């Protein structure tokens, strides 16, 4: 099977930059490649067709190119409206495959996440479950790692997290981490700590609470 | 004047069936090849079906081969994606698109399409045996006494609801800024869950009544919760 | 010998031995001479009757088996040999035959093995014995049978419209003797519009169904779905009859009628109020219609005395068909089924309708006489006589038992006929044969067919005119192009047939009997653009089909090197003006008027050269055959220049150049210019008539409404006086009066 390997997976740049995205075809493929722009939630739009031909209506700052089996999208001068996800697409014999995609995030200076831990509520304990919440607010960049400690004991496979898209005002992200298990197991431990590691943190930082405060 | 409209989506139980409708207008439907491209949440584009422009020979991805069936009707000027034996993995946003005969070439060993010019709005398809359910709201107030100087953080946990979407507001839209509502996550049970939080001056804490307003329209649920 | 020598001997021994038993005991000796005169559907029934009285004769039974061998009916031929063999064991050669045929048709059953063993002991080690031993081995195994089935299925996935492949699927089902599956696919496939039009497929459909009726599996299984499959047989018979009449010869068509009539007689007894009963109703009509078409085929070749008598007989048949009411569509299980049944109904009324008319135009109220003279039961026997041989039993023949009660004897109304045609365009898959026939049938009538509505029924959402008119790429095909095409196809066809009969009525031919009425070039184009539009082309052949269409576009649009005689262009121009001038919407008016002006603009240079009696440069392999029969003459030039100037003005008015349009319209005192002058004067009045505005302007506004009234009155005054003017009206007379009533009440 033919595969279009897109790189980089996530890119960070600022306005005016000359940006480049690349896709590699595993097998030797002819010039039947395309490029698309997909803004969050909206439909994908066609930028370049047949490798280096511009789709009517697309700005002239977009350009496609090929070298061997590597296809490359090139934006001469990035604009604010071009900060979206991009995809490369090949059409082989009775088959179409897309690259993994490339997100173009606005670059800015580093920011440290202001963390606040929250315990499970009385109402939730009434239901029989216990969810601990750990906020990471208005930081940069997207990359971060959170770990959970129940009485200073690592936990994995029982918690999940989600991250907001880059905010429009400050260009910062936020993360919500949820540690979910039964009230029975929640009443079995007293100390609870949420640790955060981030490029903006001078050193890892942790905040915690004790059942009953 | 030229557009593609997707319909026939909605939720369904695993092992069930659905039928999507891609209604076309503005281009001669006969000379256009029709495709379907799904996209799960936070995932990329996956080609699932195609119809050669002037005849309509099918071609599917192995992930759906034999289960899905894509068809084109000249009289109704509409294409469809019949889906059978739907699995939870098929939960995704389904797009359709055309590729003119100008971009549709047939070669030894299969045919190729240069690109997809016209795309549709995209109809959502959810596949989950979980039944509709309203959200349970648990408050998340600050166990902080002016920790971060003058600002503190509060929030609300929307949990155990199905299906997407849920909408949240604070003080019925009075507290607009500082809010960050996070996407939801599929709990193994089958119900989704998210969090909504806002940073507010600690000096105003206890003075301005803070209330989160959640609305889950698919189950006709409305809940206001103070923190 | 001939047909007369053998059928005259019927009266020879009929006058010597008239009792039924001796009449049937002569069947073998009757059948003895039909086998010599090459009559096998007839010889079969003669011997079969002698077998009804002499059931123990080994010679007669074998003779029928040898006759079923010529018919290639293995199951029937084998059984006949069996009876002759069990009666007389000394017939060794028949034991070989049975063994020979059992191994060739199917080896799955051990009966073929048994008969081969006996054949061996009757002919020790003969050359044929081993041949049969090798034949029996040839047949594949279980894995082999499954292997073939998968190929056909995988082949049917991408090629469901292939006649041969679907036939093979029924044959594979029949080889494993799972006939229920054979009919099941046969039934689900009778919904395919293409297969329904295939002569060979319908033939296979008739057999696989009959085989199931007699099959042991049909009785054991249940008697509930028995009716369902029975319906398809009748439907198949109708389609098969339509096709056999057109392609096959006189003999084969007549033979199919007997199977149809046998089925009808066997079905009527059950009755009821379900799909089968409703199907019997519509199929009943088809029978007479085709029977009438069948009748007219024989008379065409025959003398005049037989022609009139046969056409008289056919007129009754078509009449019977037309009378039959529209079938109860709601009464069917599904949407596809009911729509099909209605489609056929429209076809019946349309075909029989035009025939009824073309036969009635010959004389004054000719139809009345036909009913008053042959509606008598005497006609029923005169019909059975001309169609069939009287020897067949007249009791189980549906034709002889039908209750011909209260024939409406009312000629058809054109308005009803139009909606029958439009509804039946999809009857024969829109073959250019179908439409070119209809178009010709309307060529003799005073009302014209809604071609633009035909095309809308065929190619849905195909734009009237394509935005990208600059190129001839066939993605820009438009309903106008097609409408312009069919016009030439019919204008060309009519002239070709006119030339033919001149060397030797053309309207009177029924649709199956007549041959191709268009040039293979034209037919190839229509079939191409059809396959392309409906998305039933072939990825490989796409480029070829596409170019085949592209080749002719430049002619349908009168572009570089158009093979268009000036008369055909003029015909296109006026035929589109009057077609458009009667439309209500502006979009359609503009388009049709535009094209009309276009073709006009291409002719006038030719007319000017023709106006001074010069020569037109003749074409190179034109798409629409030229004819000197309709070559334009100076006598008609000034008229076209005038009629064209109207078409110019009309478009000027629709675009906004009212000043120049009125200036032109007023220049020529024509009835059509009144309706245009009136229609545009009325609009200038109505808009300004009631809003608050300068009083002086209001008086000028009313003044226009006064002119409208006057021009409409001039239309009606000149219309009532002369008939030729009534035909020149761009819209119906009653429509002109309709406006006037509202104009004056304003």
């Amino acid at each position: 099977d033919i595969q279009m390997t897109q790189s980089p997976s996530s890119l960070s740049a600022s306005v005016g930059d000359r940006v480049t995205i690349t896709c590699r075809a595993s097998q030797s493929v002819s010039s039947a490649v395309a490029w698309y722009q997909q803004k969050p939630g909206k439909a994908p739009k066609l930028l370049i067709y047949s490798a280096s031909s511009l789709y009517s209506g697309v700005p002239s700052r977009f350009s496609g190119s090929r070298s061997g089996t590597d296809f490359t999208l090139t934006i001469s001068s990035l604009q604010p409206e071009d900060f979206a996800t991009y995809y490369c697409q090949q059409s082989s014999s009775s088959l179409i495959t897309f690259g993994q995609g490339t997100k173009v995030e606005i670059k800015r200076t580093v920011a440290a996440p202001s963390v606040f831990i929250f315990p499970p509520s009385d109402s939730q304990l009434k239901s029989g479950t216990a969810s601990v919440v750990c906020l990471l607010n208005n930081f940069y960049p997207r990359e971060a790692k959170v770990q959970w400690k129940v009485d200073n004991a690592l936990q994995s496979g029982n918690s999940q997290e989600s991250v907001t898209e880059q905010d429009s005002k400050d260009s910062t992200y936020s993360l919500s981490s949820t540690l979910t298990l039964s009230k029975a197991d929640y009443e079995k431990h007293k100390v609870y700590a949420c640790e955060v590691t981030h490029q903006g943190l001078s050193s890892p930082v942790t905040k915690s609470f004790n059942r009953g405060e | 004047e030229v557009q593609l409209v997707e319909s026939g989506g909605g939720l369904v139980q695993p092992g069930g069936s659905l039928r999507l409708s891609c209604a076309a207008s503005g281009f001669n439907f006969s000379s256009s090849s029709i495709h379907w491209v799904r996209q799960a949440p936070g995932k990329g584009l996956e080609w699932v079906a195609s119809i050669y422009s002037y005849s309509g020979y099918t071609s599917y991805a192995d992930s759906v081969k034999g289960r899905f069936t894509i068809s084109a009707d000249t009289s109704k000027n509409t294409a469809y994606l019949q889906m059978n034996s739907l699995r939870a993995e098929d939960t995704a946003v389904y797009y359709c698109a055309r590729s003119p005969w100008r971009w549709s070439g047939v070669s030894d060993g299969g045919f190729y399409y240069k690109a997809l010019d016209y795309w549709g709005q995209g109809t959502l398809v959810t596949v989950s045996s979980a039944s509709t359910k309203g959200p349970s709201v648990f408050p998340l107030a600050p166990s902080s006494k002016s920790t971060s100087g003058g600002t503190a953080a509060l929030g609300c946990l929307v949990k155990d609801y199905f299906p997407e979407p849920v909408t949240v507001s604070w003080n019925s839209g009075a507290l607009t800024s500082g809010v960050h509502t996070f996407p939801a996550v599929l709990q193994s049970s089958g119900l989704y869950s998210l969090s909504s939080v806002v940073t507010v001056p600690s000096s105003s804490l206890g003075t301005q009544t803070y209330i989160c307003n959640v609305n889950h329209k698919p189950s006709n649920t409305k809940v206001d919760k103070k923190v | 010998r001939s047909k007369a020598d053998v059928e005259r001997y019927i009266a020879s021994v009929q006058g010597s031995t008239p009792s039924p038993r001796q009449k049937s005991m002569k069947g073998f000796y009757f059948a003895k001479l039909y086998y010599e005169a090459k009559e096998y559907d007839l010889a079969k029934k003669y011997i079969c009757t002698y077998i009804n009285v002499q059931e123990r004769d080994p010679k007669a039974h074998r003779f029928l088996g040898l006759l079923y061998e010529l018919e290639e009916n293995t199951d029937k031929a084998v059984e006949c040999y069996r009876r002759s063999v069990e009666l007389n064991p000394t017939q060794k050669d028949l034991v070989l035959k049975i063994a020979e045929l059992l191994c060739k048709n199917d080896v799955t059953d051990g009966r073929a093995k048994y008969w081969l063993e006996r054949a061996a002991k009757l002919f020790p080690g003969s050359p044929a014995i081993y041949k049969l031993k090798e034949q029996l081995l040839d047949c594949e195994g279980e894995d082999g049978w499954n292997k073939l089935f998968d190929l056909i299925q995988s082949e049917l996935y991408v090629r469901p419209d292939d006649v041969h492949v679907n036939i093979r699927l029924v044959e594979v089902y029949r080889s494993t003797k799972r006939l229920k599956d054979a009919v099941a696919h046969c039934h689900e496939a009778e919904r395919n519009i293409a297969l329904r039009s295939s002569l060979e497929w319908n033939s296979c459909v008739v057999q696989t169904l009959k085989e199931y009726l007699e099959s042991l599996q049909c009785l054991e299984s249940d008697k509930s779905d028995w009716r369902a499959t029975n319906t398809d047989l009748l439907l198949a018979y109708a389609n098969l009859m339509l096709l056999t009449l057109s392609t096959r010869d006189v003999q084969e068509s007549r033979e199919l009628l007997q199977s149809f009539d046998s089925a009808l007689q066997s079905v009527k007894s059950l009755g009821g109020n379900d799909e089968l009963s409703a199907t019997f109703l519509e199929m009943k009509g088809h029978f007479y219609m085709h029977a009438g078409s069948l009748l007219l085929k024989m008379g065409q070749h025959s003398s005049n005395v037989q022609w009139r008598a046969l056409s008289e007989l056919a007129a009754l048949c078509y009449l019977i068909a037309f009378q039959v009411p529209r079938p109860k569509i709601k009464l069917i299980k599904g949407e596809a089924g009911q729509n099909l049944l209605e489609m056929m109904a429209c076809d019946r009324l349309s075909q029989s309708g035009h025939m009824l008319l073309n036969l009635s135009r010959g004389k004054q109220d000719f139809l009345k006489e036909i009913v008053e003279t042959f509606a008598n039961k005497s006609g029923q026997s005169a019909l059975y006589d001309a169609l069939f041989s009287s020897q067949s039993p007249k009791d189980t023949s549906f034709l002889g038992s039908d209750d011909i009660g209260n024939i409406d004897v009312r000629e058809p109304e054109l308005e009803d006929l139009t909606r029958y045609d439009v509804g039946a365009i999809r009857a024969h898959n829109g073959s250019l044969q179908h439409l070119t026939w209809l178009g010709l049938q309307w060529n003799s009538l005073p009302a014209l067919p809604g071609i633009r509505k035909w095309l809308k029924q065929l190619f849905h959402h195909l734009p009237h005119e394509t935005s990208r008119l600059e190129t001839n790429a066939p993605e820009s095909i438009c309903i106008l192009d097609l409408e312009v095409f069919l016009l030439g196809v019919v204008y060309t066809s009519h002239l070709q047939l006119k030339e033919k009969c001149n060397s030797h009525q053309p309207l009177c031919l029924p649709l199956p009997v007549c041959k191709q009425l268009c040039t293979e070039r034209q037919k190839s184009w229509w079939d191409a653009v059809c396959t392309l539009i409906h998305r039933k082309a072939v990825p490989g052949n796409v480029a070829k089909l596409r170019l085949l269409v592209q080749h002719e576009i430049n002619t349908l649009r009168a572009q570089e090197k158009h093979g268009l005689q000036p008369a055909l262009l003029v015909h296109w121009a006026e035929c589109l003006q009057k077609t458009g001038s009667g439309l209500n919407s502006f979009y359609d008016q503009r388009e049709y008027m535009g094209r009309s002006v276009h073709y006009w603009k291409k002719v006038l240079p030719l007319l000017k050269i023709i106006k001074k009696k010069n020569s037109i440069p003749e074409p190179i392999d034109p798409l629409f055959k030229h004819f000197h029969s309709v070559d334009i003459q100076a006598s008609e030039i000034v008229e076209y220049e005038e009629d064209a100037h109207i078409t110019f003005a009309i478009l000027d008015a629709v675009n906004g150049n009212i000043e120049d349009a009125v200036t032109a319209f007023e220049s020529i005192k024509s009835v059509v210019s009144y309706w245009n002058l009136a229609l545009i004067f009325h609009r200038k009045a109505e808009d300004i008539e009631n809003d608050a505005l300068s009083p002086e302007e209001q008086e000028e506004c009313k003044n226009y409404l006064r002119k409208t009234r006057d021009y409409l009155i001039k239309i009606i005054d000149d219309s009532d006086s002369n008939l030729s003017v009534v035909k020149k009206l761009p819209v119906p007379l009653e429509s002109v009066k309709e406006m006037l009533n509202s104009v004056m009440q304003e």
